[PDB]
């Protein structure tokens, strides 16, 4: 059986605060940043 | 303990092997499209035969060996086959509208007429004729199988059905050649393209309501199926009917009014 | 057992947080390409290049908010994760079906990145008509790539549907009519309907630009006796319900939090709340043509289509003031929820207003394929769906995670939103009369004030995107655990506690019949 | 002679904004009457009318390609 | 054309236009007190402490908030369709010109007498002359008559355009395969300009539209002169 | 309608039976005598390069590109005419 | 043939905590390894085709 | 002149023992043809064949009546 109650029934840990902000982090800048790097892509191809 | 009716199912990788299949086959298809490679679409539709064999194994597993399938649970598989078949319903009527916005303004290109200039039909009251008694004879011996389920006849139920499985068959031989004796193809036009569009995803359907039925014929081999609770052969049987009718349609707008 | 529960799940809950995680994600990218589009907006002249890589990103923007962020979050996040609760239900009919509903919109997703990664991408805008999306207009692998994305999404969302109306149909408790389930029940249950007679159209219809575009087929092609305009047919009967199915779980949403914070024990006319949303999703589905005023239909097509569309006016009337006669009398609760809630049935009423100037065929050949349109369908979408969202996440957020956000810091986040989305949309009316086109990567000087204002404006919600980023990480960062929460006689998903166990419900509420 | 044509008149058999067909009709009636006066010994000069109205309604490469394919064989309308 | 900070709708310069700046100034003030009327409710149910949280009976208010918005409605739907129709009447042209969309220019034929026929590019802002608008100038205008109904006949011969002139009230999609008409009367003389109203490819925002309105004597000349 | 037959006091399994064996199938029997019948290879139509058919906008994933999936050489013509 | 239905009953009813797509036995978890094994690889090999398609090959 | 006609050929429009049809079509063919040339000023030499094949398969009560409905302006055919 699975672990249950708060900061436990999610895929992600809650444990640390700080290691918690760099996922947040490099979750949400990686989905914001990724418009911005294929427009790079595009511009660079020709 | 629970203490209702409903099945809490095991934790199962099918629903992720599908997903991942339904990408390979998207990809595959582009692959082949654009890049000339069918390797991809070959892994797509390996794992999704794959995903599809293993996915039903466990519901039979579920039910016929493990009792999960309390009448609740059984009300529900027929809500969900019922809006399964809706949705198919909605698919064909997307091609049947087409196919009646095509050949109700004959665009000048087709030379304003409908069949277009060039085009030369086949005969409804030949092969199509010949389906059409195909498909509603298979509808009249697969309600003979239900019937023979119900009274407990396992005999005439297996032999009802082998009839049923045969007449499938025996359309889609029927269709493949008559595809292949077609003066018209795929690119004669709008006529060409509703044409094949419409009666290939219609034999699509066919193809899988006969496999449906195939494996309903070995369940019941193995006397899977009580007179009583039986709604595998209950769903294959509805898709079949549901098959049947928009063969019904296909005959009457494409072959017959269409010609 | 990481993988058995977050790869292998059959888990209401959990299959309805990885949703929340996908729409939280798809939104950055959402926005980020809406930053982009004002970005090249916000002063004369080019910023990127032309149209082509303009509109690539215009189309992929609308393509992430509907699919990727809206529908994921109301329908399979909150759906997923309340219509179990509230109705007292240990799970959904189908879990596992109900897992590759979730599984589908990554691949999904990865098709449609994958599409404006290869050749010049995909600049056909959402609607994706041809022959600008054909194969000579648009040669390659991108138009493919886009028309495999929405297969998938499509499959995921009719699984969807037939997974939520079988479960709300026939897991309520014996005694429960439906007439006694929640709104947000309703809400959801015509959302799928709408879904499941809907997509396949859409599917039909995209798979016919498929074979035009690589088996030789003329579905849209003049040169086979094909016709462009079958297409938007198809396109919009689908098009005109999809707008309906981003704003039902929306209007479901905002009857509990209206009710909630007004400390009502129900929301004001129930019946007339599910007559409303009942007449709504079938006058749905006989107005789409009003997306082509121009094309050259006949003109008592036009007539019917203007009078037909206006009549939807009056079912969301009603809506409108039953949530208004719910605030009534209460004893209002000024939480952020609240604010999210009452942003909500204003600037959705506008919203909805221009899109009853827009029925009107006569005027629509002026307004049409101008930004009259954009400022029309971004209130409605950027203000009401996304409000809805927002309302709905700082509400059950608690119920989700355990944890209590901070209430300053959300009033904060909903102020500068409320700032950013006007002043972004608000002049684009101005724009749209004036007459300034749809996907334009550049306009005439005239144009310069209010493109220069709604991309400031633009800035101003970024601004409360990062904030709202903060906000979650500073909630899961303090821990402060949830104790108690009010009005749990009227609201059946909190009754369980924060979070609720994975099993609930096992033991079936007691429901007599008398 | 029974002329002085400004521009094709409206025609109550194509009403609507789809003039499409209002543009083959009269090419069609023009290349069919042109035929039967060629043939049976007689004047096209009867045959100008929808020469005229065609000439107005229809994009000079409707008339132009329609033209090649009657030359090539392959015009789909009947003439 | 459109000038800076402008609000609403450009001049009308036909009297369909005319009919439509009515039209939506009814419409317009409909919209404006409902939504201020909802707004002010809003306020006014949040205003108070005051309270009545029993259960509240709804068929009575219901009719009231169901035949008020439908008679609303109705008043709204009739002018227009007034001008709906108004704008399907047969009025008879004295000229039919035709534009064809292409990627990024219009072509014209006026083939009544002659076989006239012309592209219609956009300047580009490098070669703008003085006092020029950017994006809006076009090197062939399309001369036409003013004060004479004219039948405008538009398709495409690649993918979808759309031919508008939203100083006449004008917007037509341009379809290949299909030629939809549209009819055009000014009554004023003047340049009157418009822009492609569907996306159709790299420049889309760059293939304008520049209609010159003069009396019947210059366009006849124009005519003879394009030959 | 009603057909022209009657049962109806009871359809079970011995009715669908009878109405396979001595309804259906015979149907069956009857189109299947009449098909292959009528068959027979018609004559093929001279071949004529209309434009609005025999549609080439992308080569075929397959082949040569030029030849439909169920090609038949027989009666389907490419776009430059029948095969040798 | 012959009715075995009870005994494949208690081949899946047996109490060994095996979740239904392994509780057949051995070739379950064959089965599962190569389909599991395809759709993984084939992700990745799709991931390396979009890489490829991504650029131009002028 | 391209004449020399025995009596009205087959005609694969009409080839069913009903030739009502037929009779009929041909009827308003030259009454179109006749008015048309009658009219732009041409000859009626043209409408010949019409003539001949509707007189040939016309019953002459049914031309009779007809002629008398054209003159009359109860003619229900449009020409
Ligand atoms: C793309 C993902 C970025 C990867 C970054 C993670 C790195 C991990 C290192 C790894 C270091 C190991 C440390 C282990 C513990 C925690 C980290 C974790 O396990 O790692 C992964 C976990 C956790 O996720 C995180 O890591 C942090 C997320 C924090 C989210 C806060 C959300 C707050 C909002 C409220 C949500 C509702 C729930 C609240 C209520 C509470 C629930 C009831 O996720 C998942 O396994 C499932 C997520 C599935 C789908 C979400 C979106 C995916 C979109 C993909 C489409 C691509 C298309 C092509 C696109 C290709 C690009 C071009
Ligand atoms: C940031 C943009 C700056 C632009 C300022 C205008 C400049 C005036 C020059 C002053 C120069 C004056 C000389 C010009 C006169 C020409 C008249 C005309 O031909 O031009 C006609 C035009 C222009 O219309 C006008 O005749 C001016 C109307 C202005 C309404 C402003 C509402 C402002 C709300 C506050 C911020 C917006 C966000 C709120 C959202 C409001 C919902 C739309 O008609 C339109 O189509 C525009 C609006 C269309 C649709 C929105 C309807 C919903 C309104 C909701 C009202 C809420 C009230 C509560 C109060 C709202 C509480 C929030
Ligand atoms: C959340 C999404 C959403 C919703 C709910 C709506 C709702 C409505 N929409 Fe909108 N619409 C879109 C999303 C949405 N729309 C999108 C995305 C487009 C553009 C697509 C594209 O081209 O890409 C669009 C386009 C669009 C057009 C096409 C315009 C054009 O392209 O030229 C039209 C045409 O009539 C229209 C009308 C309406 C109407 C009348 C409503 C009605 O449902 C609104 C009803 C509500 C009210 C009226 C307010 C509340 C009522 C009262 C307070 C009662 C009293 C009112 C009266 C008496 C009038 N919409
Ligand atoms: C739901 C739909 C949606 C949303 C929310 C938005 C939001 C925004 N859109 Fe829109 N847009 C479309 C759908 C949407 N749009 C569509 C359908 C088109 C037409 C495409 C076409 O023409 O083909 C379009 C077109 C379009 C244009 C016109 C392009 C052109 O014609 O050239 C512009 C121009 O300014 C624009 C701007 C913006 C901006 C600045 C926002 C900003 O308001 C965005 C601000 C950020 C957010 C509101 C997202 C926040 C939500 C989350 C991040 C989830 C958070 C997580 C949890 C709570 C779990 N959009
Ligand atoms: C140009 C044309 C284009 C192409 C056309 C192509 C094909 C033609 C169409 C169809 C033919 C195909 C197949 C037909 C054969 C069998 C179908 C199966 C039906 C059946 O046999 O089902 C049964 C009958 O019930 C029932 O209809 C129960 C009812 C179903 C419940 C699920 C539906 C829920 C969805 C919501 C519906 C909204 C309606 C509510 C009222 C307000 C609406 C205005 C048993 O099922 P159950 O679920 O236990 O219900 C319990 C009720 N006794
Ligand atoms: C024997 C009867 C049964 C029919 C099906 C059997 C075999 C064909 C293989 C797959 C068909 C499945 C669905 C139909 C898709 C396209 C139409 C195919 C119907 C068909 O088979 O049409 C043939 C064309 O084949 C073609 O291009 C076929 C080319 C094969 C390409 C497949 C392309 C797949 C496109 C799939 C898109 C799928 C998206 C599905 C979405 C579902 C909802 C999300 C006709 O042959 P022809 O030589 O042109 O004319 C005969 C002249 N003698
Ligand atoms: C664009 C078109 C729209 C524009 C305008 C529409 C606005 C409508 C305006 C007025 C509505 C008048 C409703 C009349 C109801 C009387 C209210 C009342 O007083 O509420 C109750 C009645 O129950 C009841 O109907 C239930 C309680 C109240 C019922 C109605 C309250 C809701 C009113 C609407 C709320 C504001 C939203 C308006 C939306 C525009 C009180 O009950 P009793 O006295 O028996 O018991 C108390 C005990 N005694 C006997 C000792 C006094
Ligand atoms: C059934 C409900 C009640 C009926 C009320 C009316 C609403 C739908 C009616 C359905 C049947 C209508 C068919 C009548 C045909 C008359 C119109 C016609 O003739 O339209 C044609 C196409 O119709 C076409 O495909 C029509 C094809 C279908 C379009 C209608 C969309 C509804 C279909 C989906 C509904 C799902 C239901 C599931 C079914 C099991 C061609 O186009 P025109 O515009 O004519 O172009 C002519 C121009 O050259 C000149 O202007
Ligand atoms: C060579 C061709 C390959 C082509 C690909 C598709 C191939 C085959 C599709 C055919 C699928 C067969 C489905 C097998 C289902 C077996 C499981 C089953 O039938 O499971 C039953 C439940 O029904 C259930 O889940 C009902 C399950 C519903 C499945 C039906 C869905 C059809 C699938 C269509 C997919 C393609 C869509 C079309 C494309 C546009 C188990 O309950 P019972 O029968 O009551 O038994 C219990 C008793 O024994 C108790 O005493
Ligand atoms: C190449 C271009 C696009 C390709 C996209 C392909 C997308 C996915 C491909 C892979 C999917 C195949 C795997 C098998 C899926 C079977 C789902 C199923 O059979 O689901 C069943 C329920 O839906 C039911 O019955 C009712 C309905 C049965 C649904 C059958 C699923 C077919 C999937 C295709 C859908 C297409 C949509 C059709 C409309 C156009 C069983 O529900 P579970 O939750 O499992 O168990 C519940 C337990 O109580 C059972 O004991
Ligand atoms: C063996 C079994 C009898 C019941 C049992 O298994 O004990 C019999 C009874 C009826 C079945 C048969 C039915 O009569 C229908 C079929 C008719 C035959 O021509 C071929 C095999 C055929 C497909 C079946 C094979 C046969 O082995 C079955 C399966
Ligand atoms: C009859 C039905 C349900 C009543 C119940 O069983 O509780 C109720 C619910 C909503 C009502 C409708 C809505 O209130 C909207 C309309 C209001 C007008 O007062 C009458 C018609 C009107 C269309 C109503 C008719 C009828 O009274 C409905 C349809
Ligand atoms: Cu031409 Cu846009
Ligand atoms: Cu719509
Ligand atoms: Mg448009
Ligand atoms: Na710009």
């Amino acid at each position: 059986h699975y672990e249950e109650g708060p900061g436990k029934n999610i895929p992600f840990s809650v444990e640390n605060k700080w290691r918690l902000l760099a996922m947040m982090t490099l979750f949400f800048g990686s989905g914001f940043a990724a418009p911005f790097f294929i427009v790079r892509h595009q511009l660079l191809k020709k | 303990h629970q203490t209702h009716a409903y099945h809490m199912v095991n934790p199962s990788p099918w629903p992720l092997t599908g997903a991942l299949s339904a990408l390979l086959m998207t990809s595959g298809l582009t692959m082949w499209f654009h890049f000339n490679s069918m390797t991809l679409l070959m892994i797509g539709l390996t794992t999704n035969m794959l995903t599809m064999y293993q996915w039903w194994r466990d519901v039979i597993r579920e039910s016929t060996f493990q009792g999960h399938h309390t009448p609740a649970v059984q009300k529900g598989l027929r809500y969900g086959m019922i809006l399964f078949i809706i949705s198919e319903v909605l698919f064909f009527t997307g091609f049947f509208w087409a196919f009646y916005h095509s050949s109700l303004a004959p665009t000048p290109e087709l030379g304003g007429c409908w069949p277009p200039t060039g085009i030369h039909p086949l005969n409804p009251l030949e092969v199509p004729l010949l389906n059409t008694s195909v498909l509603l004879a298979s509808g009249v011996s697969i309600t003979w199988a239900h019937h023979s389920l119900m009274e407990g006849d396992r005999k005439h139920m297996l032999q009802a059905l082998f009839i049923t499985i045969t007449l499938g068959v025996y359309f889609t031989l029927l269709q493949a050649s008559e595809y292949y004796e077609a003066p018209f193809t795929i690119s004669d036009g709008v006529y060409g393209s509703t044409f094949f569009v419409a009666t290939g995803f219609h034999g699509l359907h066919v193809i899988i309501g006969s496999t449906f039925l195939i494996v309903c014929f070995f369940r019941q081999l193995k006397f899977h199926f009580t007179s009583n609770h039986h709604f595998g052969f209950e769903a294959a049987a509805w898709y079949w009917h549901f098959v049947d009718v928009v063969w019904l349609f296909l005959y009457v707008s494409i072959y017959w009014w269409g010609s | 057992m990481f993988i058995n529960r977050w790869l292998f799940s059959t888990n209401h809950k959990d299959i309805g947080t990885l949703y929340l995680l996908f729409g939280a994600w798809a939104g950055m990218v959402g926005t980020a390409l809406s930053l982009l589009i004002r970005a090249e907006l916000g002063q004369p002249g080019t910023l990127l290049g032309d149209d082509q890589i303009y509109n690539v990103v215009v189309t992929a923007h609308a393509f992430v908010m509907i699919f990727f962020m809206v529908m994921p979050i109301m329908i399979g996040g909150f759906g997923n994760w309340l219509v179990p609760l509230m109705i007292g239900a240990p799970d959904m009919a189908f879990p596992r079906m109900n897992n590759m509903s979730f599984w589908l919109l990554p691949p999904s997703f990865l098709l449609l990145l994958a599409s404006s990664m290869v050749e010049a991408g995909a600049g056909t805008g959402w609607t994706v008509y041809p022959p600008l999306a054909g194969n000579l207009a648009h040669a390659g692998a991108s138009v493919d790539l886009t028309i495999f994305s929405l297969h998938l999404a499509g499959v995921s969302s009719i699984l969807g549907a037939i997974n939520f109306i079988t479960t709300i149909i026939n897991m309520k408790p014996p005694a429960m009519s439906q007439y006694q389930t929640p709104l947000f029940v309703w809400s959801v249950m015509i959302t799928a309907v709408l879904l499941l007679l809907s997509l396949p159209v859409l599917a039909a219809g995209i798979t016919m630009l498929l074979t035009d575009r690589n088996l030789n087929t003329t579905f849209f092609d003049p040169a086979g006796g094909g016709d462009p305009i079958l297409y938007q047919h198809l396109f919009w009967f689908f098009g005109h319900p999809e707008v309906y199915i981003l704003i039902l779980p929306g209007f479901g949403m905002i009857s509990h939090i209206v009710t909630y914070y007004s400390g009502k024990k129900e929301p004001f006319g129930y019946m007339g709340m599910v007559w409303a949303m009942m007449s709504i999703g079938f006058l749905g589905f006989i107005v789409w043509a009003h997306h082509m005023f121009t094309v050259g239909m006949d003109v008592d097509t036009r007539a019917y289509f203007t009078s037909a569309t206006m009549i939807i006016a009056i079912p969301t009337g009603v809506k409108v003031f039953s949530w208004l006669a719910t605030l009534h009398g209460g004893n209002i609760k000024w939480s952020p929820a609240m604010m999210w809630a009452l942003g909500f049935i204003f600037l959705f009423t506008v919203g909805g207003l221009t899109g009853i100037v827009l029925a009107n065929s006569s005027l629509d050949i002026v307004l049409h394929d101008t930004y009259y349109v954009v400022a029309h369908f971004h209130y409605v979408l950027s203000m009401g769906a996304v409000f809805a969202i927002m309302g709905g996440f700082v509400h059950w957020f608690p119920l989700f995670s355990g944890y209590t956000l901070n209430d300053t810091w959300a009033k904060i986040h909903f102020a500068i939103m409320f700032v950013g989305v006007n002043m972004t949309f608000f002049p684009q009316h101005f724009l749209g009369l004036s007459g300034m086109p749809r996907r334009y990567s550049d306009y005439p000087d005239a144009y310069t004030m209010w493109n220069t204002i709604s991309s400031m404006g633009s800035f101003i919600s970024l601004t409360a995107v990062m904030l709202m980023v903060f906000i979650i990480w500073e909630a899961f960062a303090s821990k402060r655990e949830v104790l108690t929460v009010d009005l749990t006689t009227t609201n059946l998903e909190w009754l369980n506690g924060c979070p609720p166990p994975y099993h609930t419900f096992e033991e079936p509420t007691y429901v007599n019949l008398k | 002679k029974i002329k002085n044509y400004q521009t094709a008149p409206f025609d109550s058999r194509f009403p609507n904004q789809n003039q499409t067909r209002n543009c083959w009709q009269n090419y069609l009636d023009f290349h069919r009457c042109e035929k039967a006066m060629t043939a049976k010994g007689g004047d096209v000069s009867v045959c100008e009318w929808y020469r005229r109205v065609y000439k107005s309604l229809c994009p000079i490469s409707w008339v132009s390609t329609w033209d090649d394919r009657r030359a090539e064989g392959t015009f789909p309308g009947k003439i | 054309m459109a000038y800076p900070m402008q609000l609403g709708f450009q001049d009308a310069t036909s009297p369909i236009m005319e009919e439509l700046l009515h039209f939506h100034d009814h419409t317009l003030m409909i919209v404006f007190l409902i939504s201020s009327l909802v707004l002010y409710i809003i306020s006014l149910m949040l205003t108070t402490k005051l309270t009545h949280t029993s259960t509240m009976d709804a068929q009575e208010v219901e009719t009231i908030w169901t035949i008020l918005p439908a008679i609303i409605l109705i008043l709204i739907a009739l002018p227009s369709l007034r001008i709906l129709y108004m704008m399907d009447e047969i009025n008879n042209p004295s000229l039919t010109v035709k534009t064809m969309g292409h990627q990024w220019y219009w072509s014209y034929e006026y083939t009544d007498y002659e076989d006239l026929s012309f592209d219609s590019y956009m300047i580009p802002t490098s070669e703008l002359k003085p006092g020029e608008l950017r994006l809006l100038e076009v090197d062939n205008r399309v001369v036409l008559p003013m004060e004479m109904t004219i039948r405008m006949l538009v398709s495409s011969e690649d993918v979808l355009h759309s031919w508008a002139v939203p100083s006449l009230g004008l917007k037509t999609d341009a379809i290949p395969g299909r030629l939809n008409q549209t009819t055009l009367m000014s009554s004023r003389p003047g340049l009157y300009y418009g822009q492609c109203s569907e996306i159709c490819g790299s420049n889309h925002s760059f293939m304008p539209i520049v209609l010159e309105l003069v009396p019947l004597k210059y366009f006849e000349k124009w005519s003879a002169s394009m030959l | 309608a009603s057909a022209a037959k009657g049962d109806h006091g009871g359809t079970g399994a011995r009715t669908w039976r009878f109405l396979t064996f001595g309804l259906a199938l015979p149907s069956v029997a009857l189109c299947t005598l009449n098909s292959w019948l009528h068959s027979g290879h018609r004559e093929r139509p001279a071949f004529i390069p209309y434009h609005h058919l025999r549609i080439r906008t992308k080569p075929f994933s397959w082949g040569d590109g030029n030849h439909t999936f169920f090609h038949n050489p027989r009666v389907n013509p490419l776009p430059t005419g029948y095969e040798k | 043939f012959e009715n075995r239905v009870a005994e494949k009953q208690k081949l899946f009813q047996e109490d060994n905590g095996l979740p239904v797509h392994l509780k057949g036995g051995a070739t379950d978890n064959i089965l599962y390894r190569v389909t599991m094994t395809l759709c993984l690889g084939g992700t990745l090999y799709s991931l390396y085709c979009l890489g490829w398609a991504s650029f131009p090959h002028k």
